[PDB]
């Protein structure tokens, strides 16, 4: 139904993701491997199946897939930059009202995903696009799974909950580990920095965060940050996943906070 | 200081490298053409041809999302490699940026990395690892004495060899900004990090010695010594468990004691560069006569 | 699937009316628009229109098509879409009289054409394209909405047609007015409606604003005696846009261009 | 010219209207549905501040607030439209995207509804209807220089007292403009000159009356299942309908013929119709329309 015929998609400049043309501008994420492995087709089928379950303004709009020539997923083309680019490359000076709205919209999309029983498993500022400098789009569903009734470490360590790093529980990934990743996004928004900026050893970060010896320095939170936001951020970042709130409650906390400004 | 001295052939090889290097000027993407793919890591490395000079070179691309100011400072700090000239340190040609990737151009090693030789041998003979131990110790001593830096990433994939018999170190921490920038990504599946660095305590070049010891144990037994586990389990094992040891039967007592003194978890009791150079395992293998080239070519 | 259990949707302020049902602002994982059939005894046509709109919307995933998000069967039939804060193009052009610059007027036409091209590539004929059904959002992102009347491979509500419903007269091609062909609808009749939208954009006015007789418009437009007054187009409108508008408004449907060609013409004049 | 009873009823109605002030949505309570047109259901309601039972019509429009305000002001002319042949006006207001027009409730409904129960309407009854419409149009022309613009059986209302009153005429110029782009019907009574975009006048309301009279006389819509355009094309192209023979007097047949002449210049005008033999005979006839109506539709 969403398969796009071969000669329709025009591939353009490389941004992996290319800027392309299919009924207007689109982003085309392709697998340049000529021989896809089972794990490659598995990941491709898993991602398309997850994306086709999503219809929400804060989720990157899936539009179709192509199996010929190369395996490609087609989404809307987002205008602007990622939240990681804004906070850490060009240092965009967002007002606190916009920082809260970015947090609100991100929580809005995650709450939608969790209502669809989707664990994103790769939430990070690089995968949050600020479309038209206005609308949060959560992208990159390459690791997303549908939680059902029935392995090596994979992802970016800065947004990984300690139980995800440890990979020792029967299900290291949960809704609550998505919440932890969101908590790091809140840290990025309210400090303008990545966590552990004084630690330049990746394996040290892995060991110490997984052991609960290292956690984000919440004193870097700017003074204009509301008290309810630093408190919500600390609750999302709890080392024990059962102490983290879920996104329905995170949303209500942000909304009340937003009215109290 | 005696380890820093070169024989006649090593002095001739170094000057011949610096002479061919003198023909190279400002590096640009337009001046390069790919030859083959030398391998890949957590980063891709291509064997390339610099057209203006005709030299064969190795080009590593590091994909980073960093401020342009940080990118330019990295290029500036990588220039220190122009003064890192040694028969045990990989030569450097230039570094530049294009298409969101930072290029690092260096000397090509046809033999490859010692981690790829392990797959083409299973285990590495003791007298071969004796030459490797000498090359690593001398290379670590050169960096500390001439540039006041450690390698901080010693492992079989960062010890490169060639058909000319040379064994050189590569990918060491010459740029403070590049170290910081690469800390948040490049997740590996195994680790050679010292226990004290993993725990965030004070460290020095002793950590490179610990990493060398683990690399030698791997290349001797043909298997990664830590502990299949994920990375955190491996790191936890390094911190909590006693270090690995070499089998008692085949390996000589001196080689076992050499590795054991490298792998002491307390860095204050771990042997240092001076003690290791005057160790019984080094002197026996130093005066020994091994054709590492022939063994490398066959393996 | 896309069915929303009752209780999760919070219905808020009334926003307007659709072709079938009433549209409200609502809350469901954020702001949503909820179009409800607030009728105690709904007619077969209203029931089939709800079924049709859900079926057509489920086939659409494009930035210029209003984002379908879900539907509810109880306590009432309702269609949930994204909420568009900028209301409709009709509201902007003819209610508050927003003064869009020509570059933005052209881009609105371009995004509308973009969404229509997507629809026709999936054999979806809208049959009720008008400025009321073009919603704005963000920095004037166009969203084509209201698919109650839309056909897919000439089928309606999951079945072949046993009647030919019709929408608003002003955007209605002459052959749809006359209702003399067995099937008077086509890609080209959608193009005509787009032409009327182009007329709204470039004149700021609805067509036939001087004729206040509904039956007069039906007869004379259907007879080809009445057509939009292209002299009302503003002087800042590019000549290539007036030529394209004139081709989209041709009385004979075979002479109208299709949307792939329409897009190429808008992208060419937008570059100038 | 008004009779004594006609002068009394109007005074009693104007006194009833003195009990009515500014209209607001909360001051109304629904009772029942009076019927449905292309604009929706008209409701019989109760105005609690005055107690009077009214008919409430809701006209859904998307228009400027300024145009909405001018429509309400233009509708105030209806307060000066006082005639036994004109449905009374109580007020109008805006509420939730629709303009509510409240008017006199006619407990006999529209002649469109009466025709459904009656099948056909006898000639002498239609003579009283003809007088009511001709006197209404003449009143609108001479007193307010306005046409009706929408004469048809559904816009001629009747009551248990035997009164026949015109409704839904073009009093608000902006409401006419605002309603031109929607509210499409399935039939039409529009004159051929107005369909074709040529000059028109109250002559057009005479055409629409003549067409309505034929419909009520023979019990069938006389134009031409054709969709709306084909009916409009038929009105323009074909000659007008005529009454059948052997049923109606020659005076009635001649009356509707002169109403249906497609050339408005030769079509009879209000003055000529007012002295037509059919109207002269009908005016002097004693017709119990009140009793006929209640017995026909079942009123008490
Ligand atoms: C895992 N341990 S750690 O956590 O300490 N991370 C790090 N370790 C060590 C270093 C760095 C950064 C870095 C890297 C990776 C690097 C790579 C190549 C390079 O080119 C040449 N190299 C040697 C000889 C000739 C050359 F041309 C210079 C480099 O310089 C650098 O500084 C780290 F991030
Ligand atoms: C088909 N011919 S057309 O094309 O000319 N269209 C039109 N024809 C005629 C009129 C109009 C507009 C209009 C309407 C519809 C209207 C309705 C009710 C009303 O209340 C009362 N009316 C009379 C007595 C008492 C009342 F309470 C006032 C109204 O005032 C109006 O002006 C048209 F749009
Ligand atoms: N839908 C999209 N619209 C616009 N830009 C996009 C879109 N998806 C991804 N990008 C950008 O295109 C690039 C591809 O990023 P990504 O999806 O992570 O794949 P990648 O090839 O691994 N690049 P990287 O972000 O370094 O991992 C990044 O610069 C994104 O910001
Ligand atoms: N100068 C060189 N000459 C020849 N081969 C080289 C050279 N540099 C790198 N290589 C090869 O390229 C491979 C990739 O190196 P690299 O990108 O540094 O990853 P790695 O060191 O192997 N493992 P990791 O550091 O965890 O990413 C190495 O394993 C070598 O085999
Ligand atoms: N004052 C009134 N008293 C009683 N019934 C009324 C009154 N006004 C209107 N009605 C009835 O309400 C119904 C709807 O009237 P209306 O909305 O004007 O449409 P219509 O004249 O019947 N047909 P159309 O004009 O084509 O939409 C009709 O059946 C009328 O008889
Ligand atoms: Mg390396
Ligand atoms: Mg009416």
């Amino acid at each position: 139904d969403w398969e796009i015929p071969d000669g329709q998609i025009t591939v353009g400049q490389r941004i992996t993701v290319y800027k392309g043309k299919w009924h207007g501008d689109v982003a085309v994420k392709m697998l340049n491997v000529t021989a896809p492995t089972p794990q490659q087709l598995q990941a491709f089928k898993n991602e398309v199946g997850v994306l086709r379950k999503t219809r929400h303004v804060n989720i990157l709009l899936f539009m179709g897939y192509s199996t010929k020539p190369q395996l490609a997923i087609v989404t809307q083309w987002c205008e602007g930059s990622s939240l990681y680019h804004h906070l850490h490359i060009i240092e965009t000076k967002f007002e606190m009202i916009k920082l809260i709205d970015i947090a609100r919209q991100t929580a809005q999309g995650m709450d939608y995903l969790h209502a669809k029983s989707i664990i994103h498993r790769d939430l990070k500022s690089n995968n949050i696009f600020l479309h038209e400098d206005l609308t949060v789009k959560i992208g990159d569903f390459g690791l997303a799974t549908v939680k059902s009734r029935w392995e090596q470490l994979s992802g970016s360590i800065l947004w990984m909950a300690p139980e995800v790093i440890r990979m020792q529980d029967k299900n290291p990934y949960s809704f609550q580990s998505d919440v932890y990743a969101f908590g790091i996004v809140l840290y990025e928004l309210m400090t303008g920095q990545l966590p552990y900026s004084n630690i330049n050893n990746r394996d040290q970060i892995i060991f110490m965060v997984g052991r609960g010896y290292l956690s984000p320095d919440l004193s870097k939170v700017r003074s204009n940050c509301p008290k309810a936001m630093k408190r919500l951020m600390a609750e999302c970042l709890k080392k024990k996943r059962d102490e983290r709130p879920l996104f329905p409650q995170i949303l209500a906390s942000i909304e009340l906070l937003a009215r109290s400004l | 200081l005696e380890e820093l001295e070169l024989d006649e052939q090593q002095r001739k090889r170094l000057e011949a490298f610096l002479t061919q290097k003198q023909k190279v000027g400002e590096l640009k993407d337009d001046d390069f053409e790919k030859i083959s793919e030398l391998g890949a890591g957590n980063g891709v490395v291509f064997k390339v041809s610099h057209k203006p000079s005709g030299l064969v070179m190795a080009r590593k691309l590091i994909h980073l999302e960093i401020k342009p100011a940080i990118r330019n400072q990295i290029i500036r700090e990588l220039q220190v490699l122009h003064e890192c000239n040694s028969p045990y340190i990989v030569g450097f040609y230039g570094a530049f940026y294009s298409d969101g990737e930072i290029s690092i151009c260096m000397e090509h090693m046809d033999g490859g990395s010692l981690d790829q030789v392990l797959k083409k041998a299973g285990r590495i003979p003791e007298q071969i690892l004796g030459k490797v131990s000498i090359a690593v110790i001398k290379g670590l001593t050169y960096l500390r004495e001439k540039h006041k830096i450690m390698h901080r990433d010693v492992k079989p994939s960062n010890i490169l060899v060639n058909s000319r018999g040379e064994i050189k170190l590569c990918d060491f921490g010459v740029s403070g900004q590049l170290i910081d920038a690469m800390a948040n990504a490049f997740v590996g599946t195994r680790s050679y990090m010292s226990p004290e660095r993993l725990q965030g305590t004070h460290y020095s070049v002793q950590s490179d010695i610990w990493s060398m010891g683990l690399s030698l144990v791997e290349m001797a037994v043909g298997r990664y010594p830590i502990g299949s586990m994920a990375i955190f389990e491996l790191l936890d094992y390094i911190v909590n468990e006693p270090p690995p040891k070499l089998p008692s039967g085949v390996f000589s007592l001196e080689f076992q004691d050499f590795v054991n003194k490298c792998l002491i978890k307390n860095p204050a009791e771990r042997a240092d560069l001076k003690q290791l150079m005057v160790h019984a395992f080094i002197k026996r293998s130093d005066a020994e006569e091994v054709d590492f080239a022939g063994w490398l070519c066959s393996t």
